[PDB]
Order: C-alpha cells, then structure tokens, then sequence
C-alpha cells in the first residue's frame, strides 16, 4: 500500500553513514574492489537495518566502554551491555578498514577530551567478543566519537584504504551476523557510492551505500518492496532535468552504468520512477 | 541479521500438552515482536501467538487464546509456546518469527515479520 | 495536499539538534524559563528551516575556518564563503549559551586534534561578523565539531545553563535576522524539550525544540500547515495506549500541560512515538499529562 | 529567516519603463527561488517572473514574458524586475517573494513561496 519514495532533499545537504561527515561527491570504486562489506550505512528498502547500522547519525562512528587500562570494555552507547559471539560489534561502531582510527573520547561527569589512538589489526582488537585494546586510555567510563584517520600500523607502510572494514574477530573465532557483502550486479552496472573528506594526514575520501537520512526515511516510512529494483532518476532542481537514471536494489544500494557518476554534480535529488526487473537495462549516465 | 532455530515439535496425543522453543541469536538489541505462526496442510501461514520482545504484553490469535501461552525465558534469548489442550485441528507446521522494524504493538501480518526460522513440526493425533 | 506525518520511529532512537547526542529523555523547562530562542533545531511544521539549522546531524555544532593565530574568520561548513552583518552565524555553528565550548579541531590534509577553548561572552567573539577569537589555535584552516562544556568563563562563578543562546553580536554591533522566539500559547501549557546528556564536569542536559530527524523529515515532507496546532499523540510501542496528549504549533515547536515537573512529560519512556492526530485550535485545552 | 525589502515604484506613462529591485537579507544561503507577484484592484495576486535564485532558469507569466525580466545583480543579494512596454494593466502593487524549502524548478503557486516583502505600487497612466 505505502509507496516507496526517498526523499526529498538534495544529496549534497546529507550525511555520510560510515561517519559523521557531509556528502561531497558521488564515487564509484576501483577496479581492485571486488566488494564490499559495510557494517554501517547498511538498511533495505523496505527499512531493516542491517549490521551496526543505526537508525540516527548520532549513534554513527562512536563506541562507549569502560577501561580498566587494558581493555576496553564495550557497551552500546546508551550504556546497555554487549554480549560476545553475536555479532560484529555494538550499534554504531566504526566499521573504516584499511587504517588507523582516532577516537575522541569525553566523559559524562569529567572535564576533558583525550585521543584514542586504534591500530584495528592486533589479536587484542576483539569487538565480537566486547572488548578493544586500551593503549593507553586510564581507567574510567568514556564516549568515543571518530574525529581523524591515518595509515595502518600495520602491515608497515600500507596506504589507506576506505573499502575495507575492521577485523572484528579474532584468530580464535570469526565474527558472526555482519551485514552481508554487496557485489556489482552485472550488465556493466557498478555501485554508486555516497563520498566524503575525512580529516588525516591525506586526501581520505570515505566511501558509503545510502546517506545516512535515507537510512532513517526508510526505517520510517517501511515502504514494502514490490518489485525486484526501484528506477531513480538523479533530477538537476534548477532545470527539472533528469541527469541519469539509477536502479536501488533492495539490499540497500544503488547502481548505475557509468566521465560518468563521479563527475555528477552532488545538488541534485534521487526520485522514484517505478518498480522494474532486477535485469531491466540503464540508460548509460 | 536475526537468526531463529525451532525445536521442541513432534506427535502428541489429543488433550495434552507441548512447549516449543525458539533460540534467537545475532542483532537482538532492536528485536521488538517475536511470535509463532502455524502453516497446516494446504493453508497458509497464520498468527499464533505474539509478544513485545522487551516488554511485558502478548497477543494470541482467538482460537488459541485460552490454551496457548507465549513468553521469554529470564536467563536466555529463548522464545516459548507452551501449547494445551491440544486438538487435531492445532497439527502444523509451526515457525518462529522476528519483527526488528519499529512497530506498535503485536503484528499479526506474516509479510509484516522480519525474519523466521526453518519451522517444527507439531502433529495431533486423537 | 500532502498529510502531516511525524517520523514513524522512537525517541530513543533518534538525536538532540542543538549537538550530535542521542535523545535521553523528554523535558521541561524550569519556571523562571517561559520562553527560548534557539538558533539550531528551528524548523516550522512546513519544513522551512530557521536560524542557523541545517537539513543534517552531520552539520550540527560544527565550525569551519581559517585562524590566523588572532582570529579565526569563519566560512560555512563546505568552505564557502560567509558574509557578515547578515545572520547570527554560520549554517550549523553551535547556539549553547550559558557555557564555555570545547571544540575538537581537525584538518583535511594533516595530522591530529585540537580542542579550542570558547568562551562565548567578549567582544572577540562575533561570529556575526565572521570572526572569533583563536584563544591559542595556531594558524591553519580546521573544521570543529562540540565535543564537551563546562561553566562558563564569565560571569565568574555562574552555572551551566544551556536554555541560553550565545551572544552573536558584540558592541560594535547587535547580531540581525535570528530565529524569533518561541513560547507556549495555550491555556496552562509549557514549552517541551528533547534531551540529551552533554559530556563534562557536571550532570549537563542539552534541551532542543526537535529531534533533528524529526527536521529532515519535515524539510523533505513539506506537509502544509492547514491548522492552528498538530494534536499529537505519545504513543506506548509495548500496548499502544496514548501515553499524553501534546500539540505542535506551525513555528516548529511542541507544549503540554504538565501537571507536574515530577509527575509529567519528564518521567515518560523514551521509547514511545510521536504520532499525528488531528488540526485543532490553537485554544485546545490539553489534558495533563501526569 | 530571509528579509526582502522592495525599492523602485511609482508612477509611469504607457509605453515607458521602470526597473524594481528587491534587497534579500537574513538567511540567503540556502534560497533557490526568487520571484515577482502582483496584485491589482479586485483580482487575485498573480506570478508575474520567478528565478532560480543560484541557478539559470528563469519563467515569466504569458501576459509579460516579452516586456518583463528577472535578473539577480552580480555583486550584492538583489534581484531586479525590468518592465518595459508598461501598459495600464500592468498596474498593481508588485511583491518580491523568496523560496527557501528545496523544490525543483520555479514554482507559480503563491502558497509555495516562503517570504514576501511589502510590496511597492506601480502606476501605469495613460
Ligand atoms: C601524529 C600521530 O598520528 C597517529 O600515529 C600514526 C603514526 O604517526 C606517526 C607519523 O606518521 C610520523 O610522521 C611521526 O610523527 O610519528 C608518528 C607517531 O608514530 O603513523 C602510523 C603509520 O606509520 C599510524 O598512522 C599511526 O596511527 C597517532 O596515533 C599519534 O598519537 C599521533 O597523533
Ligand atoms: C580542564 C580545563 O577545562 C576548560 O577550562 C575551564 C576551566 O577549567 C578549570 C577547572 O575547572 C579547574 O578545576 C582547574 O583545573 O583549572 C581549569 C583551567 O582553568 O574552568 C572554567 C570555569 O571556572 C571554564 O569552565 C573553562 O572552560 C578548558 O578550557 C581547559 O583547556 C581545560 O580543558
Ligand atoms: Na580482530
Ligand atoms: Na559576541
């Protein structure tokens, strides 16, 4: 009965899903990715989140824990506990592979802010089984929010690299219940990426699936899915033109058939067409 | 992702009793509604019984109101069906579902429910 | 016409507009506080945004610009230029009155972070002419996001007290074109406010008008405002029973009429839902709530 | 919150011409369109030229669209009605109007704008 809709409001006013940082540009990935596993930005079109998706871009690239300077103790932000062997990690926690994180962490009830520096790559780096390494940060309660990134510490030397998400397991024990892996669907179709600056010590640009406001307009509006891809149109506002069109697909992702996405203007507003065939062909953008 | 495992089916006698489980594991943490549902031969999948997940109210469908009893266990993220009085009529296919998506109330629309087990089956015979 | 709709999603679930916070709790104002002026999460029932509010959380408490060890001259948050003598400040710059900010600074292209220290009441700080003080940042262009508060520097002594705006202005001139005030017009109605625990020295709840959700929403509905007020149910998820009734106004705000500080508004769940009943006078008497 | 102050009526002979101006203050980061109405004795206000106010597209009603444009000034927040050929039904009182809620195009409809000026009155004698 309810239509599917997105809405109404143009790409470059939106957020990022992996972090809380405004669109700059829409991407497509190169050609060495394969796939892609986002834990975060992840919600189907009929709205179920999926992963550490949440619902508000408040709760997105944050962890909340207590240390006892050798660990920290993972909760959910709100404080509720999180159990081992369930899934990646709590609501919300950063899912940026292929670097190193820079949390900021503040206290309810203490003055003062201090970094927190997280190689993901260690045996210690266990957000499945509820617990991160301390290094360094003295006991207490914190809430942490990603404010910088830089290079892996390892491998040595490895470059950033935002298509990758965190080791959330161990050596021991894989982790269980990620969001699945999305995969370009064929037909010279490619997914279309949401991109924004990161801070650090590069040109980052953090690649997601859907702004974060989609993610809460679908969880709202739980339109059913009644067919196998939502045509879109990408609209200019100031000429009503269509500037290319796009299939979402409901896992919770957009394509295109590519000069091309990336060079699109990020002012414009994604609209729904119609339901058609998961094989149904795109105009060229 | 939510994932749900049944068990606890099997043959009973008109009259008595049987408590199906269901273990729910992964993202539990906006798990609202669980329920059963039933699937005879030949018929659809149809509402049982319902709960709100973190809160304290039930629903059960009119023809198993007064025998059928759902409900948490206190230590483990486990689903019950205490079912009585059985009757031939209750033979079926029984499912345990989730409901992540925010919702108010018990739904009792199976397109409405996000994720299902792989059913048990439970046979009455008289 | 398009319905009215409020999201279809819980409190718990959703984020204050005044900072990037999760929403804690439902509140009122004390009694010396009948009236506030916040500059962000000001959005009509229409959906025009008012103030320095922006569509997104991700814009929310921010600031952008360039310090030149003296000054930073400010900029909006994608770069581009911001005049001044216009509007208060910036799309998105914090509107925490009654306390000293502690802004975590970063920059594209470099390494590390930086809190900035803001107290918000000399002359040095005008953000409505583009400009205030580095306290300290050394030269560079950085974007800054509110991470903690605490009293402010001056009056010596005084609490946090965040129903406050900043001062915008300065002596040389008053700040222009602020998002007007707001207060409750019915009969034994109260402002109420969307809370979030605000980290720092002190027990700190952050008050807003809306959950920022609630603002895309309404920025993307665009639902015309066909009455006086929006009855709105507050709708229990576990049975479904109305919780209270409350109305929105078309400036963007809701009231009650509390029966209460401690018993009332406050102490509803958080996990309940907002839901659109009917257009009714702006004369509605409400029933209490508690 | 976007102000709009218009300058620039009075009286005119047919035939003649007379550029309006409108100051745009406050909030004008995120206006997209702005537009002329006008309101003559017993009728209804009618769109007279709209603009995108960032963009390119402009669209004047069919009774002006060759003696009337819309243009916004390259170095200040001011928009510009230029009437040319006036006749005495171009009589009114002309309004500037701003539209800050996101839309597609340049919309007509009087209720979509979201600020209004106070209007200034133009007198076209004959
Ligand atoms: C500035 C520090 O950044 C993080 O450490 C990263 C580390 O930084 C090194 C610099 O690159 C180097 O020029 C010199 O300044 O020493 C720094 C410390 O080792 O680089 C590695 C990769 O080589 C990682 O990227 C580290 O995260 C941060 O953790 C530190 O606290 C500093 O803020
Ligand atoms: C810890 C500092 O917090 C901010 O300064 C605030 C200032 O903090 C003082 C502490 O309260 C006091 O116990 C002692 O530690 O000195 C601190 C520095 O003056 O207190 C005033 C109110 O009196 C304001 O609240 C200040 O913002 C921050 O600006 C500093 O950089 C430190 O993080
Ligand atoms: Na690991
Ligand atoms: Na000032």
């Amino acid at each position: 009965t309810r239509p599917f809709t997105l809405p109404n409001l143009p790409l470059s006013s939106l957020s990022n899903s992996r972090a809380p940082l405004p669109i700059s540009s829409i991407g497509i990935s190169p050609d060495n990715v394969q796939s892609v596993q986002f834990q975060n930005g992840r919600c189907t079109l009929d709205g179920r989140l999926v992963g550490t998706t949440p619902v508000s871009l408040s709760h997105v690239a944050k962890i909340r824990g207590t240390s006892n300077g050798t660990v920290i103790n993972l909760t959910e932000l709100d404080g509720t506990p999180f159990h081992p062997f369930e899934g990646p990690a709590p609501i919300g926690f950063p899912d940026l592979g292929g670097c190193d994180w820079h949390i900021n962490m503040t206290q309810f009830g203490h003055s003062s802010q201090t970094q927190y520096d997280v190689d993901t790559t260690p045996d210690t780096f266990v957000p499945h089984l509820g617990s991160i390494q301390a290094n360094g940060i003295g006991s207490g309660n914190y809430v942490g929010v990603l404010s910088w990134i830089s290079p892996p510490s390892h491998p040595s030397g490895s470059q950033v690299d935002l298509w990758k998400i965190p080791n959330y397991g161990s050596s021991i024990t894989e982790a269980t219940h990620l969001a699945p892996s999305v995969y370009p669907p064929g037909f010279g179709e490619v997914l279309v990426f949401f991109m924004s600056k990161m801070p650090g010590p590069g040109a980052y640009n953090l690649p997601c699936l859907l702004p974060q406001e989609y993610i809460s307009h679908l969880a709202s509006e739980q339109a059913p899915t009644v067919g196998e891809a939502a045509l879109l149109h990408y609209v200019d506002p100031d000429t009503g033109r269509n500037l290319g069109e796009f299939k979402a697909y409901p896992d919770g992702f957009l394509t295109c058939v590519p000069s091309g996405p990336q060079q699109l203007p990020i002012n414009g507003v994604f609209v729904f067409v119609s339901w058609v065939s998961r094989f149904y062909q795109l105009k060229p953008v | 992702q939510v994932q749900l495992q049944e068990s606890g089916g099997g043959l009973v006698m008109t009259g008595g009793s049987l408590r199906l489980s269901c273990a729910v594991s992964g993202r539990t943490i906006d798990v609202s509604v669980m329920a059963w549902f039933r699937q005879a031969p030949g018929k659809e999948r149809e509402f049982v019984s319902g709960m709100r997940w973190s809160g304290m109210t039930t629903y059960s469908a009119d023809s198993v109101k007064d025998r059928f009893t759902i409900s948490r266990d206190k230590t483990k993220n486990t689903v019950y069906l205490q079912m009585n009085s059985l009757k031939p009529e209750d033979t079926a296919v029984y499912y345990c579902a989730a409901r992540s998506r925010f919702i108010v109330g018990v739904p009792q629309a199976r397109d409405l429910y996000d994720y299902w087990g792989q059913g048990t089956q439970v046979t009455v015979s008289s």
